[PDB]
């Protein structure tokens, strides 16, 4: 009944002080509490004029030459604006989707495993070295580099490659950074953290 | 649970699987996160 993009923008401008800092930084639970309490709607990228609020940040170079400009470290968090595009039904209001359901899962691989086997994807956090910025294949296992800060992703499986377990996780710096905007990182010791932030949620059906 | 595991082959009809969005210059990881999961969601659980 619902394939639907759903909008950064609207969760960065609109969720406010529950889930952070816009722009600079916030927090995982906080953004599925906004789901479940205000709900959110549709948005597409940047100018795909793909739903109610598409995202409005230009797409940049993460760490990566290529043809689109050099992404300059965060800026500024645009405007709460509770509007669709010009051309879009329905309104605001009525293009929102809740969540019924907000919860944390445990540092525990087999308990993560278990919810995205069974629920789907869920959003995890981890401290980002230096030598991460250059990933290209294989598992990532952090050997040197000073750290960065940390950041969120989605993990959306896992495996085994070369005898090293992993989690399967998809970056958010475009398909021209990593294996095609994915990464595969060690898992099974929390490395960097990975293990400690899991977060995820129940659409209301 | 099976050694190996891709949401993308797991549930061929949500596409949002597999696509990868950018956050552009803003430190907005943790919105991403956020949507790009709810966004599988919503199509994983399509009511009922
Ligand atoms: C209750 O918790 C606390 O007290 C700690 N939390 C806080 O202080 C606020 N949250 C944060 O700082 C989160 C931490 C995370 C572990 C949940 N960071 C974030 O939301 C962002 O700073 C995620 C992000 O976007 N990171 C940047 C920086 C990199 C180095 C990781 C990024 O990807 N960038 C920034 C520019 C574009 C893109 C890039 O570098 O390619």
């Amino acid at each position: 009944r619902v394939n639907v993009e759903v909008s950064a923008e609207d969760m960065l401008t609109c969720c406010g002080g529950e889930c952070g800092d816009g722009c600079n930084g916030g927090f995982p639970s906080g953004a599925w509490n906004f789901w479940t309490k205000k709900g959110l709607v549709s948005g597409g990228l940047y100018n795909s004029h793909v739903g109610c609020r598409p995202y409005s940040i230009p797409p940049c170079e993460h760490h990566v030459n290529g043809s689109r400009p050099p992404c300059t470290g965060e800026g500024d968090t645009p405007k709460c604006n509770k509007t669709c595009e010009p051309g879009y039904s329905p309104s605001y209001k009525e293009d929102k989707h809740f969540g019924c359901s907000s919860y944390s899962v445990a540092n525990n691989e087999k308990e993560i495993m278990a919810e995205i086997y069974k629920n789907g994807p869920v959003e995890g956090a981890f401290s980002v070295y230096s030598d991460f910025l250059l990933y290209k294949s294989g598992v990532y296992q952090h050997v040197s580099g000073e750290i960065m800060g940390g950041h969120a992703i989605r993990i959306l499986g896992w495996g085994v490659e070369n005898g090293t377990p992993y989690w399967l996780v998809g970056n958010s710096w475009n398909t021209d950074w990593g294996d095609n905007g994915f990464f595969k990182i060690l898992r099974g010791q929390d490395h960097c953290g990975i293990e400690s932030e899991i977060v995820a949620g129940m659409p209301c059906t | 649970l099976p050694e190996s595991f891709d949401a993308r082959e797991q549930w061929p009809n949500c596409p949002t699987i597999k696509e990868i969005r950018d956050q552009g210059s803003c430190g907005s990881c943790w919105a991403f996160g956020a949507v790009e999961a709810i966004s599988d969601r919503i199509c994983i659980h399509s009511n009922g």
